[PDB]
């Protein structure tokens, strides 16, 4: 229990001190130590193997010196671990076979053959020689540093007697292998106390680096002089620095391979000595070669920080890294660990907080150029968490803080940070936005310019849409930040809308546009994915693809960039089209040698075997991978990209699908399999559309929506590509666009590709998607291509009006209804509810709604009430109140309840809101995505009437979770007009949490003034104004404070003067009459304006 | 009635089969209803309690008539519902674990105390026992910690007695009956209805007393006493060797003995909880579950399985033989100063027993309280983990010292004896 109070370094040291008295050859100590080790293991909820496996590379390492005598000690160790002696030995063969060889020649290697294979009849010679060949890299490493065997004949002779069947002297030319350099530099032990031995072995591995890389084929034999340090002349130091940079990316590839151990092969002792190797290469290397492969050690130290036991060594490795590097190059990687500092600060003990204080003071004294003005977010993030306490430390730094907050516009650097990938920085940006907007509310001067707030709103919508099935918590706080933004005015606030642009059209047949597509795809998505990767395998695959594309672009193999060549004007003007934030990360790996084919396990699968039941992201990756490896053949420049989509999150596969599918399109005269696999995907599209869509809950249908969208994209891309191909064919190649009857044969295959699985079914499988403009497009295309004079206009119209009545457009819907649809009189009735005589259609629907024949002619009445804000008439409907309660489980009745909850939220009345959710909670399994939002708002209002602040905070946070996962969708595709229906609900969710968090009237008056400030960004449309004021009304008459009632009279007067300006004085009167029971001295004029708008002038 | 309650529980298939951990995207946007969950928790708990009740009223019949109850169907149905109760991969409901081991106790108790013992044992297959005993082992290796009884924590290691099923039940009063006010608030009491009155789930839980945790420790310690009590019974059923009296009652019981001594000595002494004594009764009981296993059943204690616990058996026996030194107690004057440190709660218990609830504890005649300053002193010895009872010193001696098996060699044994003196 002295060990139980410790952490990683001291914990492993004390476990070694436990086991070296475990084997202290006294029986009492041995039995007591077995008992205490096993109880210590079980009170840590660990088996004793995984308790002691992080020191088994150290414990039995010196047992390789003395295995023939201490057989009973190793026997005690194997009976304590609970495994067999062989199974712990082939998994720890890496650590003792490099010491079983290099000791005295009467070896324990015969006994390790005796254990590692059963019996003499199992032949020890071949198993001995292939275990020697198995971990020969570590043996070479131990030979070079731990004994200084700098002569190849020494290695060859001391091999060939230990194993006479060893191949070709040594396994030849494997010493300048990257793995040998890696195992050399993993043995850099280091500490805060620089010892003479710690300098000795450091100089020994430095001289072994000087032996292995700069003159190998000259000095395979004359190597005994390289053990001396100071006989190294400066004339051969630049040869060392030249051979080192050509021999450093692959050793980080080996480091990336054995940190992110995908098979569970080792413990974190490998990770510790990897981080030690990173620290050696930071210190004992040229400055350029760490600036070169910075994005290797970035996501090496990221996984070092991520794993628990190797945190402190990785922070010390960063502390080494942060001071050996300038400011303009550290900007690429600093956010990824400042976020880890801030978001994981709580569980840091004293030592980790000391080393992170030693990070930050070094960062703010010597390297303030990065923090203050190169990126000002990193100082406001550290000041923004006062738990850490930056300002009390320096004080002179606060002189920079209290002016750097003002002078730095902060929104567009929240923009490009929310499109990151690791969860820590997009928790830190959300926790900074929810403080930033809280300061900008009470500052009362957050900008709304007709650096836009709509940039960060679109970033938040994209963030919440990205994580709809991953980590509900950041979607919660993301939707909370959206609610803190609120509703924008739809006229003077607009998204990015980047489609009138280069428009992603790239012919992959000419080289001159292929190089432009490759430089664009490197610039926009490959360079960001090169940095923000999660596992280092994805970062290596991005490095491979971004190397091989440049090798296709004629920039990699020939070396020109040093400006001593200068005879490449074409290549320099081609290189200039990159930007510097991509140039500084693409410059090292021109001359890299990544080679990651991973061939011959591919099994090209037959296509109509669907993969929907696994998911969307499984399906699109497997389908894209089955495409681009069957239509490319290694010289078409999309070949290497297949390495990206075995670890993709679904984004990059969805990006590459139109390009590779369009390249499969342009193969002709069927003949080859290239068109035959085209016949694989058409029926695969037939697998997409003609599917079930029932029998699955609201997760697999969402994946089916994504599978829809992924292949609508290829249809519009094929259309866009064919149109621009016609355009640039008639543009440059002559003027008259008809020739040669073969480019026409190319253009026919998109036409039978854009008319296979054809319309009436694109429209049917698109209006359920909610991309309603696209559905309107397909409905009109299947209007015109149909001979419309016949009687197919019965089944075409009953969903055509659906694709206009929520698209925001009315004047075509009213134009569609009064043309070729004049049979039923009910169709002539429904034109009234959009043309100022809506209440003439309301009471027609109310008596059509008392026929009890169909359920949908009731929900038509309910939606026509809800679109015209007749909330008190919705909650008083007899379709719900049978006598007092409501009917059972809901096939279509839930669409009724979705209205009846929502109007009950907008009419603040605790009894009709309380028995309503009494009737809701008698149900069994509320499947409905829409009911539960208004339900949680209802129970929040009931708790807010019961004067219970934390309970209504809990239910409004439930509402934020439900909107941030389910209701919210992708930005940069939809408008703001369709998003506004959810933004009004978010703006009505924020103000309830903002008015509930108030214990007295002193801040309640300030809360009301802040909300009246929030009633100025809202715009001037009647629907969100009435909705937000209705929710403040519903707050102020559930909380029976007298100041709440004084607010309530104000809200009724503002509803009245709002509604009489919007020509809707039907509810302005019945809101103004509430101000007469309060008896305001201003209602006498407001009723005069209501009488004037009514029509009567003289009264 | 037993067959009906067994297939009634297999109707209610899904109460005892909620998963360990839910989805990360399991959004808790929901009506958060408790009334249907309260109904079928009451159904399952009252059903298993009725199984216990059927078997004790069958236990109370004259001992010639048990064959009128048992057949193949009884044992197959209870085998199913016993695999259902003592779960492995689902969230355990502790309310059914008590009754589901008490039923196994009633079975192994009547197998002992009947005359036609073979026709029960011929009716029982060995697969029933080797499915039962592994689940009893996995129950025995769980932990009892008062600070996170009622917390929701890692599965199958802490008997936790969840917040959402905390009521009495039929036989025994097992919790604090926090969900008994909600039984009466399940109906409208002035109305004739079918659907339940709505109970919100998150209102319960309000923090004043950890004493509730202490008495729930008391029930869980009696549960472990129950489990190794039925170990002690079915040693005596299968006195001859079989599939099931098979040496793992050295491994699991010696693991249990060694750890409930070790973290007794490290953590519990001087913690003034009422549950010390019973917790140092379990060790005092389970040594006997060692001892007659060692003495009367050595023929199945195989040579490999004894070496699976050679650490823990010898260490556990050594923590009894360390008490033959006894330079600690040796008098009367300072031992009561020890029980003011460790055992004030039992002083309160015996004063409230002496002044209220015991007929013989008044006008104490100077031989009944000399017995008290004998037995409180040997009790606080047995709590202080030094000076156990002499009979247990003998039983631990005649396993370590006796030559049925070389646990230690003679040059390894005196290495243990020098750490007491000797």
């Amino acid at each position: 229990q002295l060990t139980l109070t410790t952490s990683n370094d001291v914990f492993d040291t004390l476990l070694l001190k436990l086991i070296d008295i475990f084997n202290s050859d006294d029986y009492s100590l041995r039995i007591m130590m077995t008992l205490q080790i096993k109880n210590m293991a079980k009170i840590l909820k660990k088996t004793p193997y995984q308790l002691l496996s992080p020191i088994l590379p150290v414990l039995l390492r010196q047992l390789g010196k003395n295995l023939v005598e201490r057989k009973v000690g190793f026997q005690n160790l194997i009976e304590l671990l609970g495994y067999s002696s062989k199974t712990i030995l082939d998994i720890f063969q890496r650590y003792i076979i490099p010491y079983a060889i290099i000791q005295y020649k009467s070896d324990v290697l015969s006994e390790i053959a005796k254990i590692m294979c059963d019996g003499d009849t199992s032949l020890i010679n071949q198993m001995k020689v292939n275990l020697l060949k198995k971990n020969s890299r570590q043996i070479f490493a131990v030979a070079l540093v731990k004994h200084g065997l700098f002569s190849l004949d020494i290695l060859e002779t001391l091999f060939l007697n230990r194993a006479p069947t060893f191949d070709k002297g040594y396994i030849t030319a494997y010493l300048p292998d990257y793995k040998t350099l890696a195992e050399i530099t993993k043995l850099y032990k280091n500490s805060v106390t620089k010892d003479a031995s710690d300098s000795e072995n450091a100089n020994m591995i430095l001289c072994s680096l000087r032996f292995l890389i700069t003159n190998f084929e000259k000095d395979k034999r004359h190597g005994s002089k390289y053990k001396n340090i100071n006989n190294w002349t400066d004339d051969q130091e630049q040869a060392f620095q030249k051979k080192l940079q050509d021999n450093i990316l692959g050793i980080f590839q080996v480091f990336s391979s054995d940190i992110h151990d995908v098979e569970g092969r080792t413990t974190y002792y490998e990770k510790l000595r990897v981080i030690n190797g990173i620290s050696f290469l930071i210190i004992y290397a040229p400055k350029k070669s760490i600036i070169s492969a910075l994005a290797q050690i970035s996501i090496c130290l990221q996984t070092g920080l991520g794993l628990k036991e190797v945190r402190y060594e990785a922070f010390r490795c960063w502390h080494l890294l942060v001071r050996h590097l300038n400011d303009e190059e550290l900007s690429t990687v600093i956010d990824s660990l400042i976020a880890f500092i801030l978001q994981k600060w709580s569980e840091f003990n004293g030592k980790l907080r000391n080393i992170v204080y030693s990070i930050l003071d070094t960062l703010i004294k010597e390297k303030s150029d990065l923090i203050l003005k190169l990126k000002p977010y990193t100082t406001l993030a550290l000041v923004g968490k006062p738990e850490l306490g930056i300002l009390a430390r320096d004080g002179q730094f606060a002189r920079m803080v209290n002016k750097i907050r003002s002078t730095t516009d902060l929104i567009p650097i929240f923009a490009n940070n929310l499109k990151s990938s690791n969860k820590y920085v997009i928790n830190q940006n959300l926790d900074d936005i929810e403080v930033y907007l809280r300061r900008k509310q009470t500052e009362r001067s957050i900008d709304f310019t007709p650096s836009d707030i709509t940039l960060v709103l679109g970033a938040l919508l994209d963030t919440s849409h990205k994580f709809r099935n991953l980590d509900k918590d950041l979607c919660e706080k993301c939707a909370k930040c959206i609610s803190m933004i609120g509703v924008l005015d739809v006229t003077k606030h607009e998204f990015k809308r980047t489609t009138y642009s280069e428009n992603e059209v790239y012919d992959l047949n000419d080289s001159v546009q292929t190089i432009k597509f490759l430089i664009w795809v490197i610039n926009d998505i490959l360079v960001p994915a090169f940095w923000q990767s999660e596992n280092p395998s994805k970062q290596l695959f991005v490095a491979l693809v971004i190397q091989e594309s440049l090798k296709y672009c004629g920039l990699s193999s020939e070396s020109w960039d040093m400006n001593h060549k200068e005879l490449y004007p074409n290549e320099a003007k081609l290189w200039e089209k990159f930007n510097s934030v991509s140039k500084t990360t693409i410059y090292p790996l021109l001359s890299s040698l990544y080679l990651a084919q991973s061939w011959k396990e591919y099994v090209p699968l037959k296509y109509p075997s669907n993969n929907f039941k696994e998911g969307y992201k499984i399906w699109v990756k497997r389908f894209t991978l089955d495409l681009l490896k069957t239509g490319t053949t290694e010289n078409h420049p999309l070949h290497v990209f297949s390495s990206l989509i075995r670890e993709d999150d679904g984004s990059l596969s969805n990006f590459l699908l139109p390009y590779i599918s369009l390249d499969i399109i342009i193969k002709a005269e069927k003949g080859t399999p290239y068109a035959d696999i085209l016949n694989g995907i058409i029926i695969e599209f037939d697998s997409i559309f003609t599917c079930n869509l029932e029998g699955m809950n609201n997760l697999q249908v969402d994946s089916l929506r994504m599978c829809y969208e992924s292949i609508f994209r290829v249809f519009e891309y094929c259309k866009k590509w064919a149109t621009e191909f016609k355009q640039n064919y008639s543009k440059l190649h002559g003027t008259f666009i008809i020739k040669d009857t073969k480019t026409t044969n190319m253009l026919l295959r998109i036409d039978e590709f854009l008319r296979t699985t054809p319309s009436d079914l694109l429209a049917q499988r698109s209006l359920e998607t909610d991309s309603f403009e696209r559905s309107a497009l397909y409905l009109e295309q299947c209007y015109r291509q149909n001979p419309h004079d016949k009687n197919q206009n019965g089944q075409l119209l009953k969903n055509l009006q659906i694709t206009y009545e929520e698209i925001g457009d009315i004047d075509s819907l009213d134009g569609v209804l009064r043309t070729f649809a004049t049979g039923n009189l009910v169709s002539k009735i429904e034109e009234l509810q959009y043309s100022e005589n809506w209440k003439l259609a309301q009471d027609c629907f109310n008596v059509l709604g008392k026929f009890s024949d169909d359920p949908k002619t009731t929900t038509r009445m309910l939606k026509s009430m809800y679109d015209h804000q007749l909330y008190s008439q919705i909650i008083s409907n007899s379709s719900f109140h049978s006598s007092d309660g409501k009917i059972s489980l809901s096939p279509d009745v839930k669409e009724w309840y979705s209205i009846g909850l929502e109007a009950a939220n907008l009419e603040g009345n605790v009894q009709t809101l309380k028995n309503w959710v009494e009737q809701i909670e008698s149900l069994r399994n509320i499947d409905d995505r829409e009911v539960l939002l208004q339900y949680n708002i209802a129970k929040a209002l009931i708790a807010i009437s019961n004067e219970d602040p934390l309970r209504t905070q809990k239910y409004i946070h439930n509402s934020f979770r439900l909107i941030g996962t389910n209701f919210i969708t992708s930005s940069k595709e939809t408008t703001l007009l369709k998003k506004q229906n959810l933004l009004m609900k978010l703006h009505s969710l924020y103000d309830l949490s903002f008015l509930s968090s108030a214990k007295d009237k002193f801040e309640y008056k300030s809360n009301t003034t802040i909300l009246d400030y929030r009633m100025e960004r809202i715009g001037a449309d009647f629907v969100p104004n009435h909705y937000i004021l209705s929710m403040r009304k519903s707050f102020d008459q559930l909380k029976m404070n007298e100041q709440a009632d004084a607010d309530l009279g104000k809200t009724f007067f503002t509803l009245a003067q709002l509604a009489r300006n919007n020509a809707r004085l039907d509810i302005a009167s019945e809101s103004l009459m509430h101000c007469l029971e309060r008896r305001l001295p201003q209602a006498e004029l407001e009723f005069a304006e209501i009488l004037w708008k009514q029509g009567e002038n003289d009264r | 009635c037993f067959l009906f309650i067994c297939d009634l529980i297999r109707i209610y298939h899904h109460v005892l089969k909620v998963p360990i951990h839910e989805s990360n995207m399991n959004l808790h946007v929901e009506p958060q209803i408790f009334q249907y969950e309260l109904i079928d928790y009451l159904i399952i708990s009252y059903s298993f309690d009725l199984l216990e009740g059927i078997l004790r009223v069958l236990q109370s019949h004259p001992k010639q008539t048990y064959m009128e109850f048992f057949d193949e169907n009884i044992l197959k149905s209870f085998e199913f519902v016993y695999k259902l109760a003592l779960t492995i991969s689902y969230k355990p409901m502790v309310n059914v674990i008590f009754s589901a081991v008490e039923v196994v106790n009633i079975i192994t108790s009547i197998i002992l105390n009947m005359d036609n013992s073979s026709d029960l044992k011929s009716l029982i297959s060995g697969s029933w026992w080797r499915d039962c005993i592994t689940r009893l082992y996995a129950l025995l290796e769980k932990e009892i910690k008062s600070g996170d009884v009622y917390n929701e924590n890692v599965d199958t290691t802490t008997l936790h007695m969840s917040k959402y099923h905390d009521f009495f039940g039929l036989i025994r009063n097992i919790g604090d009956n926090e969900l008994g006010g909600l039984i009466s608030k399940l109906i409208y009491t002035d109305r004739l209805q079918s659907v339940p009155r709505v109970i919100s789930k998150e209102d319960i839980g309000m923090f004043t007393a950890p004493i509730i945790g202490y008495k729930m420790e008391k029930w869980l310690l009696k549960l472990k006493d129950e489990v190794l009590n039925i170990f002690e019974n079915l040693l005596m059923i299968y006195g001859d060797d079989a599939t099931i009296v098979n040496g793992e009652m050295l491994i699991h019981s010696s693991k249990f003995l060694s750890r409930e001594q070790a973290l007794m000595i490290e953590r519990y002494v001087g913690q003034d909880s009422p549950n010390l004594d019973l917790r140092c009764h379990l060790i005092e009981h389970t040594l006997t579950i060692i001892y007659r296993l060692w003495k009367d059943h050595f023929k199945q204690l195989r040579e490999e399985q004894i070496k699976q616990v050679e650490s823990q058996l010898i260490m556990s026996l050594w923590r009894f033989l360390v008490c033959q030194t006894e330079t600690v107690t040796a008098n009367e004057r300072e031992m009561r100063d020890h029980r003011h440190l460790v055992d004030s709660l039992h002083d309160l218990t015996i004063k409230d027993q002496a002044s209220y609830y015991e007929d013989a504890f008044e006008d104490l005649p100077e031989y009944i309280e000399e017995e008290l300053k004998m037995q409180l002193n040997k009790r606080t010895g047995r709590i202080m983990q030094v000076k156990y009872d002499e009979k247990f010193q003998e039983m631990a001696r005649t396993i370590l010292e006796s030559k049925s098996f070389d646990l230690t060699t003679l040059e390894e044994a005196d290495s243990l004896y020098i750490s007491m003196g000797l």
